[PDB]
């Protein structure tokens, strides 16, 4: 029924464990750029 | 006169306006209006100061719902100061629209 | 002369951004700058040297296309400004290296 069983099941290791690594580094790649809008300070100064 | 009915009237009206939230970003109820036409030219009226200071309120907003936060209790906007500074000007723009549209019927 | 001195401390630069924005003024002020390093150092000569080459404009200039710099040429041809200046501030230890421009709100993005 099913040849593709055991390339699959390898594939599927080695997309985890790169899902694993990508999506914290992009997240932290997010995060850097962001991160001069995550902090920004506004001050409202209206005449008297 | 009216005294015990009013509270519990203006109870609901309270409860309704902190579980609404906008208040939470320190939002008064007229900043949270969808900009139709109508809205669009009461803005467009407002004098000086409460324009000013109501794109601060939009902003200091749209800031905390970017961060996904909330001010400080201390800070948010009291159901009994929330001032309904376009309402007034709102008012006078429908009016004006409702005549032009009477005008147009005959 | 007697007890207690300091001398100065060094001075801290951080990439940073103030806007203080206000649109009832006419035309924007933008100034930019990277750490310099200090009066004492040697090579505040070819900083100097490369900011010659910027150079400075102003809208009362002779000479629209024809400014040796491209900064100059370019902001008198496309009327991008209505003035900018290099710049090198010396502190001890630090400085203020860069440049300041005065432009219309719809020029801003080109001048940078």
């Amino acid at each position: 029924a099913e040849p593709e069983h055991d390339h699959r099941k390898r594939m599927g290791l080695k997309m985890l464990l790169m899902m694993g690594l990508l999506l914290p580094l992009v997240y932290a790649m997010k995060r850097h750029k962001w991160s001069v809008l995550k902090s920004r300070k506004l001050a409202y100064r209206p005449p008297k | 006169a009216v005294s015990a009915s009013s509270r519990w009237l203006e109870g609901i009206r309270k409860w309704y306006y902190n579980a609404a939230g906008f208040n939470k970003l320190g939002l008064m109820r007229d900043d949270t209006i969808h900009e139709n036409d109508d809205v669009k030219e009461a803005i467009r009226r407002l004098p000086e100061n409460l324009y000013d200071d109501r794109v601060f309120r939009i902003k200091r907003a749209l800031d905390l719902s970017m961060r996904q936060q909330i001010l400080p209790k201390e800070q948010w906007t009291k159901y009994e100061e929330d001032k309904s500074y376009l309402e007034p000007y709102l008012k006078e723009v429908i009016r004006e629209r409702k005549e032009r549209e009477e005008w147009a019927k005959k | 002369d007697e007890d207690a001195v300091p001398t100065l401390s060094p001075c801290r630069f951080t990439g940073s951004q103030i806007c203080h924005r206000e649109d009832g003024l006419p035309l924007a002020h933008v100034a930019i700058a990277v750490e310099g390093p200090g009066w004492a150092h040697p090579d505040n000569v070819a900083l100097q040297v490369a900011n010659a080459i910027i150079g400075h404009y102003d809208c009362t200039y002779g000479g629209g296309a024809h400014l040796s710099s491209p900064l100059a040429s370019i902001a008198a041809t496309n009327k991008l400004c209505q003035s900018f200046q290099t710049f090198n501030i010396c502190y001890a230890d630090t400085g203020l290296l860069g440049a300041h421009f005065v432009c219309d709100h719809m020029s801003i993005d080109d001048m940078m």
